[PDB]
């Protein structure tokens, strides 16, 4: 099971709740994103969207980064049935499934 | 929230408002027009035209 | 083939280089980003990068915001042996190829 | 297929559009016709309306001024039933295909 600590070097746990992103370098090093991540905005996330928040921070302090990853769903979009990109991610998830 | 709890009740849990963006975004495109008038139409139209 | 556009209404490819994300409420509705998308600023896009570029911007407008994709990306990092999250971008890598 | 040019001898493309037509003596005899072209003036010309720019100053340059074109066309108008010379072209232009 994943637990991790947020990568960024002393913010983890914001007391503003605004969590901001490290700038990072995603296009194989070509272009910069400068994400936040603004914390519960709609009430308390109960236990299963505290896991989910978990997940959501991995696939953007770490995989959008990695040049391994950005191959693999490189290669979903050149299938020969993903156009009209909301079928892009129907695509993405039987293959995560 | 404002919910009623009893006169020894036990102070209920907190709630604040949110603000939220709207980022309605302009550089992107422009309306344009052009004419491509030649140097030897000019001229001839300064004497032909009422 | 994925054919694609820029998801921001009105400012599709900006003049200035920083294309801006519009704000997307993502974990079921309780958080949410703000993010932004430099363009090129260590070189050039160079007829590959373009399509990499392609993916990156749908995983981080249509993905993140869906519901059914963020159930499956929990799964994996819920499996076993996901631990230090360079672990969970090489088990999804396996998946989607 | 038909090689052309405009008649007149140095106003051949002119640059205004303007194309002035030198004056012909059509009936053989008595009378003149001092004629105009302007050029693309309800958009352009699109590749087939060259054609029919080909043709129509054809007829109008080197037709009308012949003697043996205009007895060819009197003869159809001495036929039977050519009235309201909305059918004079009519049954013309089944001879000519």
């Amino acid at each position: 099971p994943l637990v991790y600590t947020p990568a960024v070097r002393g913010g983890a746990n914001p007391a503003s709740g605004s969590y901001l992103l490290d700038p990072q370098y995603v296009n194989s090093g070509v272009d910069i994103l400068q994400a936040t991540y603004g914390y519960n905005i709609n009430g308390t996330a109960n236990a299963d969207q505290l896991l989910q928040r978990d997940a959501i921070l991995a696939i953007l302090e770490y995989a959008l980064k990695d040049t391994a990853f950005v191959n693999a769903i490189q290669a979903v979009a050149a299938g020969s049935g993903v156009t009209t990109p909301a079928s892009f991610v129907s695509a993405c998830v039987t293959k995560l499934t | 929230t404002a919910t009623g709890v009893a006169i020894t009740g036990s102070a209920p849990a907190a709630s604040m408002d949110a603000t939220l963006p709207a980022q309605l975004p302009i550089s992107a495109a422009s309306v344009q027009s052009t004419f491509t008038l030649n140097l030897k139409e000019i001229e001839e139209s300064k004497e032909q035209v009422t």
